[PDB]
């Protein structure tokens, strides 16, 4: 008589239920451990499923226990083979197994895909800092062709900053410079164009075939200092009750937000946030339990990922109530199948080889598209605000000389 | 009183500077020190920290059922609280009982 | 032919450098080739690979069993110090904490990436049947819960 | 604009250049967006299930759940599917059937990489019989002087 | 015209210089007896060098009756020096042996060669008895199981 939960992927109804129901035909990661369990220590259990649904909890004036510890304490059945956060309230009723499973509060985002191409990304295969410095150089250079040329020749500034612009945009040179102080500057300035419209193509070629994307967010102790997104909690559980009682600078950081923030970042239920997080952009983030987020991570249409590290451990336990002869025939068998690999190879399969998907088939998978009007209309805007000034001070200059 | 065992050398538990100028467990200084202060005014023990000599952590030797360190040194009476990184193995279990993991 | 060539030659410098998939998991390591992989002489960790019934564990061990030089390290002072001078071509494979406490509290040559590949943990055991034996599971549950056991770990 | 179109050629020439075909069976368990389906009841089928390899495995957990049924009834019926799939679908069959179907049938389907498993036919004889020694005699010297490659050859 | 072709060209070269593929000169016997450009050779004297004296077929004859008059010897003293001669010389020189023993071979270091193309005629290896053994029977049913449980290709594969 050992309880149990539903939570999908360790105690799971296979289809059709009705005709496949009971101990005799259960799935489930916590039915084979229940197995495996049973054939290191021979005995007799029927899987009765919690009747009240949900884990152990004491009310301040009920003074109960319900779920899985109520059918423990109570006599109602021998022990719960199924996912039990260890902590102090349970193990004082309870005989807690070693872990056979230990996790923490993982960070779930939106899977990180290409945007948009935004305005005036023709510029980006160069660095921002590139490009002042190219403005400037074309500016220098010139300045310098105009003073060679007038210490010793129609280069004047006007007229040398059309012959640098020319050269810069590989359209052939209107006029040449004569003397040798004019043409090193002119050879300078070719080999200096040369190298980086060279250098601007071959860039841009290795951005369009192989693309690279980033996470925006790497753990949570960047995720408090970022604050642009918005990252959310379950309403009430251990999650929110680990974040109001936390002291770490960090923590109390990422609860401070929380606590004062509009809308509402907290979610109703762990299927609304990621629903949330699966409908909204890359602004949301969510902190649920690591296996939970492991397993979600896995099934379609595997829209999310997870990202950075445990941000507090705890284990998983095999309950038994504290005068039981089974209550040491469980630590031994539980420390034995962690040893051998066993457990490890049943998580294995239990949540990668049944996976919805897998990262290596569409590791790769590069395909090229042709460039939409959405890349280059950043350059179309500039063109026509070009001719528009050009309109613009052709007027003012005719107004001015007609009078 | 109680007579705890850690092991001499880790990140865990080090010998600070001035360690002939200080005396007792205060010559020594680590973080399974410091933690192994915290579990005193839980458990109200007012013990004395004391080394392992051998510095193993302990194994029955293949030859002879002979368990080394701290995990011998627990077995045969010599001091009881361990607090120091031992792995909760099935072997050590079998012979030793351990608490729930202070770290993964 | 000269200007083209150097363009079409930058172009594939720039392409495979961006193309560059540093080894983060141990499957990754474990198809690649090229950098060899060494554990302890004797200890848990050379043990568990022995008994390892896992096919990429094994191909590990398959490989770590016989190689032209010992991939194996002696002691761990040593087994950091190869890494450090192989520059790349040796990845220890040791305890995650001793790990940590390397890449942090040495001069950072090293690093550690990926997810440990099994569990275990540490606990504060005390003599079979004692009188105390509870009264350390409740601090030690209790520690953990308060974040003193937590506090600890980022200081040191 | 010139920049931006060659920069883009180069892409599309040096992504298709680095294209590789499903070769081996490793590199259909690897990948995962295109389908392959067996019988529905075979000898075929149930050495995937009987099969205890990484690779195989991996292949009978895929074959064992799909929204569409990967398994297709009758043989004719899975060489259609894997026509009018355009790749998608990736029949699993035994060696020889695959090579006549690749060469005595219109050329829409290849055969790819060397076979998984191995077998073996035999001219039978009842157990205990007269006919067994010369029977196998007569097989050995013909694969000897190759009078079962000439015959494969032919049809 | 001339800004398209000299973009084609520059892309074209591009793509030429970042990935890189190789073909194997030659893929199968029919096209490796039609080049005739690349000496191939045997072992001296054996099964592997008996069966194309003794082959009607039209490429294995074409593929003999080359290596029956060639300069110089193909035919090789040793395995050893056959695959050491393949190894020397870059492209001219194929080698058909066993396909068990190139498998193997292609295999160890320093994994300078390759086996290329099906095999060319079917043999197998069996577990001799004797006729009158009461172990005769007791071996074909183990084969056949070890064959069909998926152990004896397991064996190879790890080996
Ligand atoms: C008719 C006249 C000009 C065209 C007017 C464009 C209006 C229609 C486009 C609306 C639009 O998408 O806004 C976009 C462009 O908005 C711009 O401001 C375009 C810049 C071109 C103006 C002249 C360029 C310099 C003149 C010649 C120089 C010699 C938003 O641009 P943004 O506000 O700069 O934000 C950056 C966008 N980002 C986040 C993707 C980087
Ligand atoms: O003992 C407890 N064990 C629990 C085990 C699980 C899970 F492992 F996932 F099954 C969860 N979920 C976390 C989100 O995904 C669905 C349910 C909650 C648990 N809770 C309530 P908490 O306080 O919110 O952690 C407990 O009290
Ligand atoms: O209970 C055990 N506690 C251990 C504690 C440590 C550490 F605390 F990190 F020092 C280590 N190291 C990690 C590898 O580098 C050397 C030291 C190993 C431990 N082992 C396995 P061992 O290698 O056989 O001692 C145990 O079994
Ligand atoms: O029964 C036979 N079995 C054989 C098995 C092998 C191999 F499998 F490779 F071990 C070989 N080799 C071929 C080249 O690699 C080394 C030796 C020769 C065999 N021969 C001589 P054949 O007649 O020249 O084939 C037999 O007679």
């Amino acid at each position: 008589v050992v309880t149990t939960i539903l939570e999908s992927p360790y105690v799971m109804m296979k289809k059709n239920h009705e005709m496949l129901e009971g101990n005799e035909r259960y799935e489930g990661y916590c039915v084979d451990l229940a197995a495996e369990i049973a054939k290191h220590c021979g005995f007799k259990y029927k899987l009765t499923i919690v009747g009240d649904g949900k884990y152990g909890a004491r009310d301040a004036d009920t003074k109960i226990w319900n779920g899985m510890v109520g059918e423990l304490v109570y006599g109602k059945a021998d022990i719960a083979i199924a996912p039990l956060t260890i902590t102090l309230v349970r193990e004082e009723v309870i005989d807690f197994s070693k872990p056979f499973m230990s996790l923490g509060i993982s960070i779930m985002i939106k899977k990180p895909q290409k945007s948009k191409p935004g305005v005036f990304s023709f510029l980006d295969p160069l660095a921002y800092e590139i490009w002042m410095c190219i403005v400037f150089a074309y500016i220098g250079v010139s300045v310098v062709l105009f003073l060679v040329s007038r210490f010793s020749n129609e280069f004047g500034i006007f007229n040398s900053l059309w012959f640098s612009l020319g050269a810069f945009m590989r359209q052939g040179c209107d006029i040449s410079p004569r003397s040798l102080s004019g043409r090193i500057v002119g050879g300078v300035w070719w080999f200096f164009t040369l190298i980086i419209i060279s250098s601007y193509t071959a860039n841009l070629a290795a951005f369009l075939t192989v693309e690279r994307m980033v996470s925006p967010i790497e753990s949570a102790e960047d995720l408090s200092k970022q604050t642009e997104i918005a990252y959310g909690t379950l309403d009430s559980g251990s999650t929110k009750e680990f974040f109001r009682r936390s002291k770490i600078a960090v923590f109390d950081k990422m609860w401070t937000y929380m606590r004062s923030a509009e809308p509402s970042v907290f979610v109703r239920t762990t299927a609304e946030g990621v629903a949330r997080v699966r409908k909204s952009k890359g602004k949301y983030a969510y902190l649920l339990e690591s296996t939970m987020n492991e397993y979600i991570e896995q099934r379609k249409p595997c829209d999310t990922m997870k990202v950075g590290g445990n941000l507090d451990s705890k284990g998983y336990g095999i309950a038994t109530p504290k005068g039981s002869s089974l209550g040491n025939a469980v630590n031994l068998a539980v420390l034995k199948l962690n040893e051998e690999g066993l457990l490890d190879k049943l998580k294995n399969k239990w949540w990668y080889d049944k996976g919805e998907c897998g990262s290596g088939g569409g590791d790769s998978k590069e395909k090229t598209s042709a460039l939409s009007l959405s890349n280059v209309a950043g350059v179309f805007y500039i063109l026509v605000g070009g001719l528009g000034l050009a309109m613009l001070v052709a007027l003012i200059e005719f107004c001015y000389k007609s009078r | 009183t109680a007579a705890v065992t850690t092991i001499a050398e880790a990140p865990y538990v080090m010998l600070k500077k001035n360690a002939a100028a200080a005396e007792g467990n205060a010559a020594y200084e680590g973080y399974c020190v410091a933690l192994a202060a915290e579990i005193a005014k839980h458990a109200g023990a007012a013990y004395a920290a004391a080394i392992v000599a051998d510095g193993k952590y302990g194994a029955r030797d293949a030859a002879t059922k002979a368990w080394n360190g701290m995990v011998g040194e627990l077995v045969y009476g010599r001091a009881a609280a361990a607090a120091a990184p031992l792995t909760i193995t099935l072997v050590r279990e079998e012979v030793i009982d351990f608490s729930k993991p202070f770290m993964s | 032919i000269i200007i083209s060539s150097y363009t079409a030659n930058l172009a594939a410098f720039l392409t495979v450098e961006r193309m560059v998939s540093p080894i983060e998991s141990a499957e990754d390591l474990a198809k690649q080739t090229e950098i060899a992989y060494g554990t302890l002489a004797a200890g848990s960790t050379k043990e568990f690979f022995r008994r390892s019934k896992i096919a990429v564990a094994a191909k590990m061990w398959a490989y770590m069993a016989s190689a032209e030089p010992s991939v194996f390290a002696a002691t761990t002072a040593a087994g950091a110090a190869r890494v450090r001078k192989a520059k790349g071509k040796a990845a220890a494979l040791l305890e995650s904490t001793m790990n940590e406490y390397i890449e942090q509290r040495k001069p950072c040559d090293t690093m550690k990436v990926g997810g440990n590949l099994d569990s275990k943990g540490y606990g504060a055991a005390t003599p079979k049947g004692s009188a105390l034996r509870a009264p350390v599971n409740l601090a030690v549950l209790k520690l953990a819960e308060q974040g003193a056991l937590d506090k600890l770990k980022n200081k040191w | 604009i010139i920049s931006s179109y060659t920069a883009n050629l180069a892409a599309f020439l040096t992504v298709e250049r680095m294209v590789s075909p499903i070769e081996s069976a490793e590199d259909l368990a690897k990948q995962t967006e295109i389908a392959y389906g067996t019988l529905a009841a075979g000898s075929t089928k149930e050495f995937f299930r009987r099969s205890k390899i990484a690779v195989a495995a991996k292949m009978w957990a895929y074959m064992a759940s799909a929204e569409p049924s990967v398994f297709a009834a009758t043989t004719a019926a899975g060489a259609a599917r894997v026509r009018k799939a355009k790749g998608k679908a990736a029949a699993l069959l035994e060696s020889t059937m695959n090579e006549y179907i690749e060469q005595r049938k219109p050329c829409d389907t290849m055969k790819v990489g060397g076979n998984l498993d191995s077998k073996g036919y035999g001219a039978a004889t009842p157990k205990g019989s007269a006919l067994r020694a010369p029977v196998n005699l007569a097989v050995l010297k013909l694969a000897e002087q190759g009078a079962l490659d000439k015959l494969k050859a032919k049809w």
